[PDB]
């Protein structure tokens, strides 16, 4: 039987999973310091990575990947994307370290009601470092339900306001931005041959101008998801990140 | 010529230091009777072998080394080994009761009984030294006479042969392998003691060498011979420069200033490639060994680089070797992976080629290689092994579990906090060189 | 640290005392005449922790002592009986009425100094002496209250020396008469100060292993020492062979005891026996660690394990060993204190017992054993409350408050035991 | 590569991609303090001991 411990009771996508792995009768809950553990959900700041894969006779995974924090947080975004010849770049706007937040003049505004709008994608890495993107984003909404507009009505709305789909004008770029991010850093956190193994669940943020065109916001290392969302998106992590190494779609495969 | 005198403590110790010796004559065409065809300077000379070797007037190459156990089990196979004729009885020293895995009885009751002798014998090769330049000193964290006899003798040697550097050889405790429950404290306590006293220290996890056994040699259950002869390799890869011609760490001091700027951060990373089964190949070029040196799989300490900096990186080769083929190596390594030097240092390597290719124990599980590369790296990462020791030893102390055992030998209660805070100095030190 | 000094005690200890010799005599080859006659080299490179020698026969280093001579006569005429050194056999002739205060107070000091005149000379031939090993109950009054009177004066002449017992707690399942609780309470105090590693063998235990597992419809006495031999002999293993863990008695008391007091010991073994089919490892580590093979009769799940020694003996596979220790410790991890890392520590000997194949001594430090002083705690509380059966110890000079005491010290230990049980 | 240096048993250099006690009498002292405890412990034992010796012939 798997064991697994939590760390993080604020995390509200992992306590959802937490309530699927007691619901399979093969995952058994420890308590937060109990070391003899298959799988840790560990807490967001100082995470004792040094303390993973020592183990005898257990394989232990957890759910964040060491050294994201350089995509995650802006501050290093911005150095990342600056000084790696992988990206150098022209999805990003320009940041340092004429209206500036670079704040994007003219964006994407959503008929009726002149709104903005962000979009939300939810990217999962397993261990082995697939790119898994969710297949249900999110849509975050004058400028000068509940503001979420998912997939299907944006969609709906491009082909009739601007004779598109959502594939060919904003996701064909989204796709690409999460490939060339993910793998840019690819060598500096994978867990290929490391002791113990990672994954993570990532929330990228995306801009549109009225060009049709893609930019990179910020990408979130400990994202939440839309409440219709969290039981599909969460049952898709057990599948894909937890039972792949501890056995007992809903994702595209951004593939290399 | 300048000599170095090795020692070897406990259990241990002292079995890492009979595959030592035992690969060391390999090496140099040393037979078990104690002669050497090759040398032609009979009953003496200054040759680079003879730092770790002297010679009788009857062409005996006898080792500058002395092994000392609170119990005779151990150094009585050496009495007795296939190497016995090698050692002169005054080199092995034992006691009959040891340290029952106690830190407190190896280093008050038991060891200041012994302490005295142990020196006197040190003093006996050290006087038939024309420059000694220090000690090499063999042992576990672990055990009651690897740590508690340790500490003390460190101490002594500091006092006896001040101007003389020390080098350390230690097994890091694993719990596949381990002996005791209080591993963990035995080891704070003699890092605690010890680190003063100690000019830069190679730590061997058994963890790391059981499952590399594991892996690459396809052992099932590892034993400490097949754990020791491996360890050894790596020992005669640090210590090859030493005893061969050569231009680097051709001495003592050459190791802590080209490994350890820092003092108290003395404790390089090594890294070995490549392992082989003998049960076995396709041979490895020098970008497939130099690569391997940056697989955690491949290091003594299991632990990450990418995520710490390095002070200090050090690639010693043996084999078919030409400098060609390691800067061709380097360069790629450089673009292709996270090699982050501190901001006051320089991003380089001292590189160190020896032609003669790794020699393995006949009967061993080594297969020949025709290159090998061993890397000592000074990276912050190996703060991951204080971390994981220093988290036990907290575990532990909260309760109080096992205490009344050392306080029972004399030690007091103050020395376990004390020796903690000092790891908290340490673990804090590594923080703000790698932040 | 290489020769144990063995005592045997009383009825019981005697009895099981013999068994115990009889069992690792066959072990390491050596028949009733002293001489060796053995296969292996195994037998002998470590023969020295129990046997002197003499004509090279090899004599136990054991005192017998009893203050009645009618045990110690029919261990002379038993199997093994010419074995033992002749002067060893240290009786007298009242006997100890079953009375601790007998045993410890009045006969028992007018034999004692006997004793240790033996215990002197067997201990002043030693190379290195790890310590003394003591067999005997707790229930009656020559083992009980001589056996502690015993330990206290070898402390005091070997204050740095380890003492180790395997002690037999009464039960009313097997009871010889109604003041073996007074009895055991008081040695338990004495054994709290003195000892520093108790195995702690429950003949209620013993009993319903051999009624319920083993299925006998009438234990005998017998049938009981015929698990007490093989625990013992299983729990010695460590000491009578080569082997890294555990290999003297310090060393075991080091990894077994993280406090003083806590020091009692439940023992288990696999198999049952009374047999050609032979188990598989992951069958031998279920049954070493299920309730039903514990010689203390005590659920470990209501308890949690300070330390633990699984000790397998057999042919098997180091790996599979490793592989199933490891594995009942992440499966059941929440019986075991997280305060103590690494607190189960296994060794294989390639030497099994006789008529087994493969087998599994378990060797636990659980809190869990105070359900077994609590069990002597309301059987002693029940008649002292009325002072009954008291004039047979206040007619031997006890007091009233040296019961008291005994009572309250035992309750003592039953709180240590649940204060490390819900940190 | 720099500081290039060859022999007949093999070769060095160095390359570059980027420029940036206690005394004897204080040991003797804390070991003697940690043997005078020891003597202390075992005094306080065999005094303990002495104590049930005494009681022993009180009985
Ligand atoms: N690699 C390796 N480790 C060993 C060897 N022998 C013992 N160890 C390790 O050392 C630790 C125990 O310390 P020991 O050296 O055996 O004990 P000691 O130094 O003799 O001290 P005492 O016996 O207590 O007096 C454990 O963690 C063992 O795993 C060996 O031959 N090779
Ligand atoms: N360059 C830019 N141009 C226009 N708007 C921007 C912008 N950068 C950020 N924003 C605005 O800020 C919002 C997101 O804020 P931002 O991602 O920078 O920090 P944050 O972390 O607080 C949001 P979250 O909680 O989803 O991670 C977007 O909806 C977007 O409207
Ligand atoms: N296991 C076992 N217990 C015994 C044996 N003989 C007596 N006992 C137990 O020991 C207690 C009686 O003590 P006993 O040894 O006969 O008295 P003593 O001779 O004065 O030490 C009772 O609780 C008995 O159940 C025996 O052969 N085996
Ligand atoms: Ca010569
Ligand atoms: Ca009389
Ligand atoms: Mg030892
Ligand atoms: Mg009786
Ligand atoms: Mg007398």
């Amino acid at each position: 039987m798997y064991t697994f411990v939590v760390r993080d009771e604020n995390s509200s996508v992992y306590a959802e999973v937490s309530r699927l792995l007691l619901a399979t009768g093969q995952w058994k809950r420890l308590r937060k310091d109990n070391p003899r553990f298959n799988l840790m959900l560990g807490e967001r700041n100082r995470l004792p990575f040094g303390r993973l894969g020592h183990e005898p006779g257990l394989v232990q995974l957890v759910n964040y990947y060491r050294g994201a924090d350089k995509l995650c947080r802006k501050a290093s975004l911005v150095k990342l994307i600056k000084t790696s010849p992988e990206l150098s770049c022209t999805w990003f706007p320009e940041s340092y370290v004429n209206v500036w937040i670079k704040y994007l003049e003219k964006p994407l505004l959503l008929e009726p009601g002149h709104r903005k709008f962000d979009i939300r994608s939810w990217v999962l890495v397993d261990h082995l470092y697939n790119i898994y993107l969710y297949r249900e984003g999110v849509l975050r909404t004058p400028y000068n339900e509940g503001n979420e507009m998912f997939f299907e009505e944006f969609n709906q709305y491009l082909m009739d306001a601007l004779n598109t789909t959502l594939e060919n004008s904003i996701l064909l770029q989204i796709k690409h931005i999460i490939r060339s991010c993910l793998m840019c850093i690819e060598p500096a956190i994978s867990t290929k041959h490391l002791h113990y193994q990672s994954f993570q669940l990532f929330g990228f943020d995306f801009m549109v101008d009225e060009e049709l065109k893609v930019w990179l916001i910020e990408v979130n290392g400990a994202p939440a998801c839309a409440q219709k969302l969290y039981a599909e998106l969460c049952q898709g992590i057990v599948d894909v990140a937890i039972s792949s190494v501890f056995p007992l779609s809903i994702f595209i495969k951004l593939h290399h | 010529m300048r000599e170095c005198i090795s020692i070897h403590v406990g259990q241990a110790g002292v079995q890492i230091g009979n595959a030592c010796w035992e690969l060391y004559c390999l090496e140099h065409g040393i037979q078990p009777d104690g002669q050497m065809p090759s040398d032609k300077t009979i009953g003496g000379g200054d040759d680079s072998f003879n730092t770790f070797f002297s010679e009788t007037g009857a062409g005996k190459h006898v080792p500058r080394a002395v092994f000392v156990d609170l119990e005779p089990t151990v150094i009585d196979e050496v009495r007795t080994g296939t190497y016995r004729q090698l050692f002169h009885p005054e080199q092995l020293i034992t006691g009959k009761e040891d340290a029952a895995n106690n830190y407190a009885r190896g280093h008050y009751t038991i060891g200041k009984e012994i302490i005295d002798l142990v020196l006197d014998r040190i003093r006996k090769l050290a006087d038939q030294c024309t420059g000694l330049q220090g000690f090499l000193v063999f042992h576990s964290f672990g055990g009651g006479t690897g740590s508690g006899f340790t500490s003390l003798l460190m101490e002594r040697l500091s006092v006896d042969y001040g101007k003389k550097s020390k080098l350390e050889f230690s097994i890091y405790p694993a719990p596949q392998v381990s002996t005791a429950v209080v591993e963990p404290y035995n080891s704070i306590l003699t890092t605690h003691t010890t680190l003063e006293h100690s000019d830069c220290a190679f730590m061997v996890d058994n963890e790391a060498i059981y499952d590399i056994c594991r892996r690459n040699l396809d052992i099932e259950r590892p034993t400490y011979t097949n754990l020791n002869r491996l360890i050894s390799q790596i020992v005669s890869s640090i210590t090859a420069s030493l005893r061969f011609d050569g231009a680097l760490n051709v001495d003592l001091t050459e190791f802590q200033t080209n490994l350890v700027p820092y003092p108290r951060i003395h404790f390089p990373l090594a890294t070995y490639a490549p392992v082989i089964s003998a049960e076995k190949h396709e041979q490895l070029s020098v970008a497939e060994i130099t690569n391997a040196c940056f697989e955690p799989a491949n290091q003594m300490v299991k632990c990450d680089p990418r995520h710490g900096k390095y002070m200090a990186c050090c690639l010693l080769y043996r084999g078919d070797v030409v400098p060609k083929d390691v800067n061709a190596a380097i360069a790629t390594i450089k673009t292709k992976r996270s090699i982050q030097f501190v901001d006051w240092c320089p991003t380089g390597f001292k590189v160190g080629i020896n032609y003669q290719p790794p020699t393995v124990v006949p009967g061993g599980d080594l297969a020949k290689v025709q290159r090998a590369v061993c890397m000592l790296s000074n990276t912050t990462a190996i703060a991951e092994a204080w971390a994981r020791l220093d988290h036990k030893f907290d575990l532990m102390y909260a309760k109080r579990a096992f205490v009344h055992w050392y306080v029972g030998e004399g030690m007091e209660e103050g020395e376990f906090s004390e020796a903690r805070e000092d790891m908290a100095a340490l673990e804090k030190d590594y923080e703000e060189v790698g932040v | 640290m290489r020769e144990i000094v063995h005592i045997q005690a009383g009825q019981c200890g005697n009895q099981i005392g013999a068994k115990f010799w009889e069992v690792i005599s066959d072990e390491h080859g050596i028949d009733p005449t002293g001489s060796y006659h053995g296969d292996s080299d195994l037998q002998l490179e470590r023969i020295n922790v129990y046997y002197n020698e003499a004509g090279n026969k090899y004599v136990p280093r054991a005192i017998l002592v009893d203050l009645e001579p009618g045990t110690m006569d029919s261990v002379r005429s038993g199997p093994f009986g010419q074995i033992f050194r002749p002067d060893n056999f240290v009786f007298g002739q009242s006997g100890a009425g079953n009375n601790w205060a007998k045993g410890h107070y009045t006969e028992g000091a007018e034999l004692v100094d006997s004793v240790l005149d033996v215990v002197r000379k067997e201990s002043e031939s030693c190379d290195c002496l790890q310590g003394f090993q003591l067999t005997h109950s707790l229930g009656g009054g020559t083992g009980s209250g001589m056996g502690t009177l015993l330990i206290s004066k070898i402390r005091e002449e070997y204050p740095d020396r380890i003492m180790n017992t395997f002690s037999v707690m009464p039960s009313p399942k097997v009871s010889d008469t109604v003041v073996e609780p007074y009895n055991a309470t008081l040695s338990v105090h004495q054994l709290v100060e003195n000892t520093d590693e108790t195995y702690c063998i429950d003949n209620e235990a013993l009993y319903d292993i051999c009624f319920r597992t083993l299925k006998l419809t009438t234990p005998t006495y017998g049938d009981l020492n015929h698990l007490v031999s093989a625990t013992m002999s299983g729990v010695t293993t460590c000491l009578r062979f080569p082997g890294q863990l555990n290999a003297d008695l310090r060393k075991l008391a080091v990894n077994m005891v993280p406090f003083p007091r806590l020091h009692f010991f439940m023992p288990g073994f696999a198999p049952l026996t009374s047999q050609y089919r032979a188990l598989t490892v992951p069958e031998l580590t279920q049954q070493m660690f299920d309730s039903k093979n514990m010689m203390a009769a005590c659920d470990p799940r209501h308890g949690r394990y300070l330390t633990v020694a699984a000790i397998f003996r057999g042919r098997m596979s180091m790996k599979e060993v490793d592989e199933q220790m490891l594995n009942v410790q992440n499966k059941n991890s929440s019986y075991f204190v997280e305060w103590i890392p690494n607190n189960v520590k296994t060794a294989v000997c390639d030497i099994p017992p006789r008529g087994l194949k493969m087998s599994a001594t378990f060797i636990g430090n659980s809190t869990a054993i105070q359900e077994l002083f609590k069990r002597i705690s309301e059987q002693f509380t029940a008649m002292f409350r009325r002072k009954a059966f008291l004039h047979w110890y206040t007619g031997e000079g006890m007091d009233e408050m040296e019961f008291t005491e005994a009572e309250s010290n035992m309750n003592d230990l039953v709180s240590e035991y649940q204060q490390y049980q819900d940190a | 590569v720099i500081e290039l240096n060859k022999c007949t048993s093999g070769q060095s250099f160095e390359v570059i991609l980027k420029p940036p006690d206690p005394s004897l009498e204080e040991i003797q002292k804390k070991l003697e303090a940690a043997e005078e405890r020891r003597k202390y412990q075992e005094a306080e034992l065999l005094k303990h001991l002495a104590e049930k010796r005494e009681h022993e012939r009180e009985v």
